[PDB]
RNA sequence: CCGUGAGGGAAAGGUGAAAAGAACCCCGGGAGGGGAGUGAAAUAGAGCCUGAAACCGUGGGCUUACAAGCAGUCACGGCCC
RNA sequence: CGAAUGCCGGCAUGAGUAACGAUAAAGAGGGUGAGAAUCCCUCUCGCCGUAAGCCCAAGGGUUCCUACGCAAUGGUCGUCA
RNA sequence: UCGAUGUCGGCUCGUCGCAUCCUGGGGCUGAAGAAGGUCCCAAGGGUUGGGCUGUUCGCCCAUUAAAGCGGCACGCGAGCUGGGUUCAGAACGUCGUGAGACAGUUCGGUCUCUAUCCGCCACGGGCGCAGGAGGCUUGAGGGGGGCUCUUCCUAGUACGAGAGGACCGGAAGGGACGCACCUCUGGUUUCCCAGCUGUCCCUCCAGGGGCAUAAGCUGGGUAGCCAUGUGCGGAAGGGAUAACCGCUGAAAGCAUCUAAGCGGGAAGCCCGCCCCAAGAUGAGGCCUCCCACGGCGUCAAGCCGGUAAGGACCCGGGAAGACCACCCGGUGGAUGGGCCGGGGGUGUAAGCGCCGCGAGGCGUUGAGCCGACCGGUCCCAAUCGUCCGAGGUCU
């Protein structure tokens, strides 16, 4: 009754806390691919980021790709045969969240479209944190 | 099925916008205007947002009403002797009431609107 | 004919074995049975069940205690469930394993004073070419001198939906006694909020 | 005046009948306590007003 | 989705460049064809010698596509055109070669030796 | 009044013997009423003698919401004077 | 005289319906008065600006100014004209 | 029918007929199998997208299970089209000395805002349902829906002169169509956020507002409404039959599905499924409530006046809605508004600091603003109230 919501809410226990963050930046992750008998293999995909589309749960986000002479766009859930999605470059440092002109007008005109973001990268430096004191702190 | 959504409208976007405001200069001028209802009821929230933004009392807010009203005296009333009024009371800093008979003219329902105090 | 009231409150989409499977939950909270209809005086059988439970004891006419869990009778009424007759006191989400098979019943929502080419698909006329008011029109309705009149039924405009709909053979994928919830395989009849009736299915 | 055009006038008998739903509603109304007077519900009225609250002119 | 008159990039050193669908062969009256689904369609423009002249008449098969394609687990994946691979009557290609990717439904439609000649599958 | 013009071309009579044409009071902003008053008469009160029909009202009697019709007619029966 | 798509006149039906004549746009506070969305004043809002501003010809012929008016005219209202 | 019955074709909307083009039965076959041929039963459902012509029709392209033929004023112009036919202009070929003329060609050519009755699609008001109420229901009887292809397994096995390929049975995929839905995908999202130009203004700088549409322009975009998106449906099952096939069986010692009887047997009929439905005046059922004459007729309303259970009005509203109706609230309250939190959209506000001569750039900062969505909060508003309404006719 009360909260419509928190009672759907409570449905999505198959939330994720373990994918770095990112947006429109440059990110690259895995799969899960079926085929041959099996539902192994996984598989990388590898792009700008494009577009996430908040949403808590079901938040989807969509990734640009150059394959041969074509282009790809990929469509993701952020859940659940996701193995890994550790990220390339978090550049962009876009001025803006939707970012579907770089279609019409990619290639290098991208890169200097899309500089880096040595804000996001330098705090990325700070979560190096790989100090290793464990059994030793 | 147009109507699944939120707030009532007669007159077009620019106009529309145009009475908000002239509404709104208007209630905190005199404390006391006297409309047709919808009107009335619409200009409520209209008002308790800017009121709302002058208890904070930044310079942002100040700027931040100054789109809707355009008046420097008038905003400074409502920031220095309008919205001290307020301060213990969140939320609600307007009432509406309507009248009895309407106007030999067109039969319109008014009602009138107050600062609430 | 197992059956219980309750709430369509929305959807979203879980995953199964690896694959998305949109669900619209709904809140089967415990139905008390508050009359039970005989062949013997009623005619027929069935168990009239009850649902949302608060009320400012609003109970007038139908004080209706008569049956153990009156309870103060149900906000949203209370709705027979035609052939069933079972552990009477209460009817729980237990009633259902995941895997099932249920007819869902509802509200459509209310569309109002339709235009036919949307109450029926009709074709409409063409955007351009020919003149200029009969674009959303439904065209000829009729011969002429015979049978010189319109036929009972023709697919025409007016109020459409806000009416019954039943929809048929839905995948139970599970559900939580722990909260009286219970999702389907999604699209089911009216708004969030909204009343509904879901019941075994008819593939048997 | 073109195309469509009634038939035949139409009776007093099938007029009259037409307008069986055009008779009007008498106004809703009430007592104002604090004050003798009959106005509708919901309604500051020149009679009295109200109590805390505004109205015409009171002493 | 590709529907006739729509105009498909061929992916092959078949030798046509575009072909332009006239129409899908799924059923009576199936309105789009995407990934996997065959059609018929007439050459537009060509390279000067090779297996497909000009004004030939061939069936290919659909192989990327512009409006996205939903998959079981959610996710999604559009090209940036729709191509099509160019097949003789039994259903082989005719072609040695095939540029740029393809998408995996045509691994499920049986069309194996396709989908071993791109260069990657997504 | 119509038409540039030649030209075309209507409608519209009646208080009462006498104006004695209704002071003054009342409601109303007035228009209109209601009393008072004149008169043989005012449902002769001022485009006022007579005031037909269509047409519109108000009250009263009989009557009608499971019947189908050129509306009437023949018969019975009920209710009303 | 009952018919001439008759002649003049009056009164119906459609009907409380279509319409109320440019989608440049309004709002509030005060006055006035029997009565005000429509008149006066103020302040906000919008529209015109080779004009929708200013001046002249022709045409019109008192429409000009001021004081009284509100039956009718004004496509509503009217205290305004 | 000339005081007017618009007169091809197209579109839109259908509905009917069977002499059936698919799909379901079936008998003959010059039927080996597969695939045909032919006739018989059967419209339940289906019966495509293009090129050419105003075309009807037709031929052609690519498909298809199929690409049926007709009626409904050559259905349908108070529904649209006007390409053709069919006025006035013009030209050709042709006929006439001519003026002109030709189902011969050619280019052009005004298709009317208001629905009174019947009909049809929706939605209400009245009254009735023999006390008065509030719920829940039964289903007479209606309507809806009925489709079909492929691949595989049996088995390359029955059959075969081979060069192919079944019956029966069993699985897994499609195509259209129908009802619903917004999670995903994909649209809109008219002021939710940002950026841009010109000009006028506030207040000079900064910072804002107006107008460039009824959004100036641009880039995004929740809720909702939606299809390209998603989930479902045709069924299984039973019953009676059609053509057709049989059992037993005389009249007629034989024979005969038939005269007595009995079995099989169709996408067709009936039921089963979904939706409407007691104005089903034949006005149904069950649960639960309120019950009294208080005052007057010819003695139970044909009686008024207060009432009862209840119900109206008025008010806040609603994925209900043209109005009405419906549903939910009315202070005992979270109904709308405001405010707060969460979601969500935009994508680091203003101000100050610093950097650069400057346009600018960094930091503060995922900032600032912020519709509808999921919630919380009595701050504002549903104040105070009124009017209805049984008192219950007969063996």
């Amino acid at each position: 009754m009360n909260r419509g919501a928190l009672i759907k809410l409570v449905e999505s226990r198959y939330v994720r806390t373990d994918l770095p963050e990112f947006r429109p930046g440059d990110t690259v992750r895995v799969s899960y691919k079926v085929k041959e008998g099996n539902r192994t293999r996984i598989q990388d995909f590898e792009g700008i980021v494009i577009r996430i589309r908040r949403n808590g749960f079901n938040t989807t986000f969509t990734v640009r790709k150059v394959s041969y002479g074509v282009g790809v766009e990929r469509i993701f859930p952020l859940h659940s045969p996701l193995i890994q999605k550790i990220d390339i470059v978090q550049r962009g440092r876009a001025r803006r969240a939707k970012l579907y002109f770089i279609r019409n007008l990619s290639d290098r005109e991208i890169r200097r479209k899309l500089r880096a973001d040595r804000k996001r990268i330098d705090q990325d430096r700070a979560a190096e944190r790989a100090a290793k004191e464990e059994a030793q702190k | 099925r147009h109507l699944k959504s939120g707030r009532k409208l007669n007159r077009h976007s620019s106009h529309r916008l145009a009475l908000y405001r002239n509404q709104a200069k208007s209630l905190l001028t005199h404390g006391r205007i006297t409309t047709t209802v919808p009107k009335a009821k619409e200009l409520r929230g209209f008002v308790d947002h800017l009121i709302h933004l002058a208890k904070r009392g930044d310079l942002h807010a100040r700027r931040l009403v100054l789109r809707d009203l355009q008046d420097v005296k008038l905003v400074r009333k409502l920031f220095d002797e309008i919205a001290p009024r307020y301060r213990d009371r969140q939320g609600g800093y307007t009432r509406v009431l309507k009248l009895a008979e309407r106007r030999r003219g067109d039969g319109a329902p008014l009602a009138l609107v107050e600062l609430v105090e | 004919m197992k059956g219980i009231l309750g709430v369509k409150v929305g959807m979203t989409r879980i995953f199964r074995d690896d694959r998305a499977v949109p669900v619209t939950v709904i809140l089967a909270g415990p139905c008390p049975v508050v009359q039970r209809r005989t062949p013997e005086k009623d005619g027929y059988t069935a168990v009239q069940l009850g649902f949302l439970p608060q009320n400012p004891k609003r109970v007038n006419r139908p004080l209706k205690g008569h049956f153990a869990k009156a309870g103060v009778e149900p906000v949203r009424i209370l709705r027979e469930i035609r052939d069933f007759n079972p552990e009477g006191d209460t009817v729980t989400v237990e009633i259902f394993k995941p895997g099932e098979r249920v007819d869902v019943t509802g509200t459509s929502k209310g569309r109002g004073f339709a235009g036919v080419m949307k109450r029926w698909n009709f074709a409409g006329g063409p955007d351009s070419h020919g003149a200029h008011k009969i674009h959303r029109h439904p065209g000829s309705i009729g011969n002429r001198k015979t049978p010189g009149r319109v036929y009972k039924g023709k697919k025409m405009a007016g109020h459409y939906g806000a009416e019954r709909v039943t929809v048929m053979n839905l995948e139970v994928v599970d559900v939580i006694p722990e909260e009286n919830l219970l999702l389907v395989k999604g699209a089911v009849p009216g708004p969030n909020g909204g009343l509904v009736i879901v019941r075994e299915t008819k593939k048997a | 005046a073109k195309h469509p055009v009634p038939k035949k006038k139409t009776s007093k008998a099938r007029r009259d009948a037409r307008r069986s739903h055009h008779a009007l509603t008498p106004p809703t109304l009430v007592p104002c306590p604090e004050c003798k007077a009959m106005k509708p519900p919901h309604t500051v009225c020149p009679e009295c007003g109200y109590y805390a609250g505004r109205k015409v002119l009171e002493v | 989705m590709i529907q006739p008159q729509t105009y498909l990039e061929v992916a092959d050193n078949t030798g046509a460049r575009k072909i332009m669908c006239i129409r899908v062969l799924k059923g009576s009256n199936a309105k789009y064809a995407t990934v996997g689904d065959v059609i018929v369609a007439s050459v537009k423009e060509a390279i000067p010698r090779g297996a497909v002249k000009e004004g030939d008449v061939v069936k290919a098969v659909v192989v990327r596509t512009k409006k996205e394609i939903k998959r079981p687990d959610g996710s999604a994946i559009r090209f940036d055109d729709n191509a099509a691979v160019i097949i003789n009557n039994q259903l082989e290609p005719r072609g040695t070669r095939v540029f740029g990717p393809v998408a995996r439904e045509l691994r499920e439609k049986g069309f194996m030796k396709i989908v071993s000649l791109a260069p990657e599958v997504l």
